[PDB]
């Protein structure tokens, strides 16, 4: 009940820039919103009440206002303590309290093209019984990317996990791992082991294999 | 199964401008995202630029970065790159793209058929 | 000084019991109520329980009614959640929050004061050790350029795992990534380092494990193929 | 004829509108620094406005009605005599602008209601902005010679002698035009079209949360199940707190009171009894019924009597701009398509400056008929007559 909209999902934007984010709700709860930002490993803490207002101790950047049933929060000055998550809240009576999806803050740079390698099963994982293939994905700018896996040119659409790393500070990079596991059976029925990698920045998708 | 060609190039000097757009029909970018490119003699294609969705930014290469600047109108479906301060290694033949996914993927199948902008 | 502390936490098999704890310091819980909130890892935030002592009021999210009950203690000055009959998707971080009373300023405040957070973790197996692989890196691959090398991690059951490279002497040039799920239980983990120098002879470039809850200690050796 | 019919109804005229503009202007100053309820805001500035007709109205028709049946100006024996001619254009360019600036104020300070010190410093600015500009005019006039009786005597009229005099004649009918009628005649319809859009969606609010309390609880009336109960109360609790803003810093306490009321319904609800929770709402009407229909009384009378005094404040700008237009109209004809070769010869030529003599008059006229629609139209006065 009372269902609460966070547009934006991801925003990239650098030091001295304006950022705004939209929050709609359903119903017509009158001024009951507040606005909280939640650093990794912290409880949250509150910004603004009432739709315009500000908590003591904030910085004076931060500022909200209201339209209808549509919500607005903004920041002017982008200092470096201002990368974190946003979350938006209703409290118009104690059991009626929803959250919104979150939006998250994130530094904005160049493109790069993620440099990729493939690591072949040792000997001692195929001695206990399990095998694995590692591909990595290395310094890559923006996030998304894909990573597919083919066996003797035959997709394969399970046993795969794939880890991403955070944003690092000296060069805001990402990294990615993709690991494929079978069984011993498996890895000898078959021959050829690949995997391509598409990105935003390389025109056509790259490619490493092997064969055993 | 998309004609898109960008309008614009011939000639240019040092300390000089152009404006550029391979603006398409027959699909609508509102759904998706316009990558720029260029091809230098003897290498492979490289990136210069991509503006995603309205309303989502716009990056740049490191080569082209502070330089250049693309903008995108979902009306007239037409999206530019006004290029300034071009250099003699700007020299390459520019191609367009357009993804096929609205999770901001790696996908560029529709190329588009090449347009020239030459220095000197 | 208004501080809140919680407690409780710990690992729990499925279909369980589990007792948490709120303190209250500076100030009375006779004019605040109490509101207990949730955040599933790699997830967003979400309401649960709620309790006054004034009024003796109760009130329980749609998923979580029949399992859990609250109660307070105004002598103690604590609150009190207790869960019964645990599912797998109970485990989150659970954060302890005050409210004040509708009349004025204090209904308007909001969620102004939280807790540091308690961990809850359902888990059917037990502990054990990891098993640690190589990952090196073949002639070919390196072809000139810069050739990365790696240690693999399986089969473990803390939440926290520890890798080093040479004792903190490789300390640039290293990620380590996210544990994640595996299967049935149990988590897999990977340590790479890109490594562009290629002299054999500090190839030897050993990963070392520690394992503190199961106490383990394992070091192993990246051969360079 | 003409030229007889016309001295005699300008010296008939100029004879009624002295004794009338005194009567209106002294019976206007007399209630507005006497009557202890008359003071409010707008009647600082009509008792400017009938100040400013008066210091008008007192001297300069008499020496106009000299001159009609004179045909030379008085005191020409002496030397001072000269700035007679001058002073009778100084104070007329004056009092238009007191009455043209002012015609703004009552059009900005209206609208901000809806939406002292003050006054007494837009008042004292708009007065010395007035007297500034209308220095030019008195620079203008000079005396000049002619021969009449044997004798060389003077006509009072413009002259060509200083550079900023002609400057001032290239485009002082164009400044006139393009200040006097142009920027109030815009101004307070844009103030009037945003007063009336601001009056309209206030009204639509406080009707729609008072409609919203009480289908609310016609719906919790012939409630049957938990949830109706709560959805309603849901939406009494959203009005409630979105209609207690509009009160300003006795009703703040009832719609507290209400609140928690409607709060103590929700947790009856809750609790999963809807007998009880339809108690609980029963005793919300007697609150509703002792401090909500009084303040929604209130207010829409208080907004009643702001469109009562808007009223007056902008019949008085529509008569004015009604009075000056005619003279205008007929001047701007002699200028761009001035009777040269273009229409009717002899007719035209003398129509231009009949027409100019009948704006004139009508331009004096306004000069005392202001008051006459005060009392007729506001009805306010006329109960303090
Ligand atoms: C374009 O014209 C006007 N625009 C405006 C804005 C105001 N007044 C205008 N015309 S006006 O002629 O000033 C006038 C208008 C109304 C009543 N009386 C007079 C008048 C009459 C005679 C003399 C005079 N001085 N010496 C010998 O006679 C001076 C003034």
């Amino acid at each position: 009940d009372i269902q609460m909209t966070q547009s934006p999902s991801s925003l990239s934007a650098s030091v001295g820039d304006r950022v705004t984010i939209t929050c709609r709700a359903s119903q017509s709860v009158s001024s009951a919103v507040a606005w909280y930002q939640q650093k990794p490993g912290k409880a949250p803490k509150l910004l603004i009440y009432s739709a315009s207002s500000l908590y003591s101790g904030v910085p004076s950047r931060f500022s909200g206002s209201r339209s209808g049933t549509d919500f607005t929060l903004t920041i002017s000055s982008l200092q470096p303590e201002d990368f974190a998550t946003y979350y938006c809240q209703q409290y118009l009576y104690y059991s009626l309290v929803t959250f919104g999806q979150g939006t998250k803050v994130e530094i904005k740079r160049t493109v790069a093209a993620p440099s990729v390698f493939i690591f072949p099963p040792s000997d001692s994982q195929l001695k206990s019984g399990t095998a694995s293939v590692v591909c990595l994905l290395n310094n890559f700018y923006p996030r998304e990317a894909k990573v597919q896996w083919k066996v003797d040119n035959a997709l394969q659409s399970g046993n795969s996990q794939e880890s991403v790393t955070e944003q690092d500070s000296k060069d805001s990079t990402y990294s990615l791992s993709s690991t494929l596991t079978l069984s011993k059976a498996d890895y000898e029925k078959h021959k050829v082991y690949a995997c391509e990698v598409t990105h935003q920045g390389l025109s056509s998708p790259v490619t490493k294999s092997f064969n055993r | 199964q998309v004609q898109l060609q960008e309008s614009g190039g011939g000639l240019v000097q040092p300390g000089g401008s152009l404006r550029l757009s391979c603006a398409a029909s027959g699909r609508t970018i509102s759904r998706y995202a316009m990558s720029w490119f260029r091809q230098a003699p003897g290498k492979e294609r490289e990136f210069v630029a991509v503006a995603r969705r309205s309303g989502d930014g716009a990056f740049y290469a490191d080569s082209v970065q502070g330089r250049f600047t693309v903008s995108r109108d979902d009306a007239k479906n037409t999206v530019y790159l006004q290029m300034n301060s071009l250099k003699p290694e700007d020299t390459a033949v520019y191609y367009c793209a357009i993804d096929s996914d609205t999770f901001y993927s790696g996908s560029y199948d529709y190329w588009g058929q090449g347009t020239q902008v030459t220095v000197s | 000084e208004v501080q809140l502390v919680e407690s409780g936490g710990g690992l729990v098999q499925p279909g369980g019991s589990l007792r948490l704890s709120c303190a209250a310091s500076g100030f009375n819980v006779v004019d605040f109520s109490l509101h207990w909130v949730r955040q599933a890892p790699g997830k967003g935030l979400e309401w649960v329980a709620y309790i006054s002592s004034s009024s003796g009021s109760t009130s329980y999210a749609d998923s979580v009614k029949g399992r859990f009950t609250i109660s307070a203690d105004t002598s103690k000055n604590t609150a009190y959640l207790q869960m019964n009959s645990l599912r797998a998707e109970d485990t989150a971080v659970y954060y302890c929050a005050r409210w004040g009373y509708w009349p004025g300023e204090p209904w308007w405040k909001a969620f102004d004061y939280w807790g540091q957070g308690t961990l809850v973790t359902v888990s059917s197996a037990s502990t054990k050790g990891p098993s640690v692989f190589p990952l090196a890196p073949s002639s070919k691959s390196t072809s000139g350029g810069t050739a990365a090398l790696g240690c693999l991690v399986k089969d473990y059951f803390p939440e926290p795992v520890t890798v080093s490279w040479n004792s903190g002497a490789l300390t640039s040039g290293v990620h380590t990534f996210p544990a994640v799920l595996q299967s049935s239980g149990l988590y897999s983990l990977s340590s790479v380092v890109t490594v562009p120098s290629s002299s054999l002879g500090t190839q030897t470039y050993i990963c070392n494990v520690n394992h503190k809850p199961s106490n383990t200690k394992v070091d192993k050796k990246v051969e360079p193929k | 004829k003409i030229t007889s019919a016309f001295k005699y109804i300008n010296t008939v005229i100029s004879c009624t509108i002295f004794i009338v503009g005194m009567v209106g202007n002294a019976t206007l100053l007399r209630i507005i620094y006497q009557n202890k309820c008359m003071r409010n805001g707008p009647n600082a500035l009509i008792a400017s406005l009938a100040l400013g007709d008066l210091i008008y109205v007192v001297i300069d028709l008499p020496i106009n009605v000299f001159k009609l049946l004179a045909g030379r100006w008085p005191f020409d024996h002496n030397d001072f005599g000269v700035f007679l001619c001058k002073l009778f254009p100084f104070l007329q360019k004056s009092s238009v602008g007191i009455t043209v600036l002012n015609l703004c104020a009552l059009s900005v300070d209206r609208y901000r209601a809806v939406a002292p010190l003050v006054t007494a410093i837009e008042i004292v600015s708009i007065w010395i902005l007035s007297f500034i500009l209308a220095i030019p005019e008195a620079i203008g006039f000079v005396m000049v010679p002619f021969e009449y009786r044997g004798e060389q005597h003077k006509t009072c009229m413009l002259n060509a002698t200083s550079k900023f005099m002609e400057f001032y004649q290239d485009v002082k009918d164009w400044w006139l035009f393009g200040f006097y009628f142009c920027m109030p005649l815009v101004c307070t319809a844009i103030f009037y079209t945003l007063m009336t859009c601001e009056a309209r969606r206030q009204l639509a609010d406080l009707e729609d949360n008072w409609e919203t309390l009480n289908d609310n609880l016609k719906v919790i009336e012939k409630a049957d199940n938990a949830a109706q109960v709560k959805d309603a109360l849901t939406k009494m609790r959203a009005a409630a707190l979105d209609a207690q803003k509009a009160t300003p810093p006795d009703f703040r306490h009832g719609f507290d009171i209400l609140v928690g009321q409607i709060d103590d319904a929700l947790k009856l609800a809750n609790e999963g009894k809807v007998k009880e929770a339809q108690a609980a709402a029963e005793q919300l009407k007697t609150t509703r019924n002792a401090y909500i229909q009084k303040y929604l009384e209130r207010a829409r009378s208080t907004l009643k009597q702001r469109r009562e005094v808007a009223k007056t404040v902008f019949c008085l700008v529509v008569i004015f701009a009604l009075c000056w237009f005619p003279l205008h109209l007929s001047r701007i004809l002699k200028k761009t398509v001035y009777n040269e070769m273009d229409k009717n010869r002899c007719e035209l030529l003398s129509f231009l400056l009949l027409m100019d003599y009948i704006g004139i008059n009508l331009a004096t006229m306004n000069s005392c008929i202001n008051p006459i629609a005060l009392y007729f139209v506001s009805k306010k006065f006329k109960n303090c007559f």
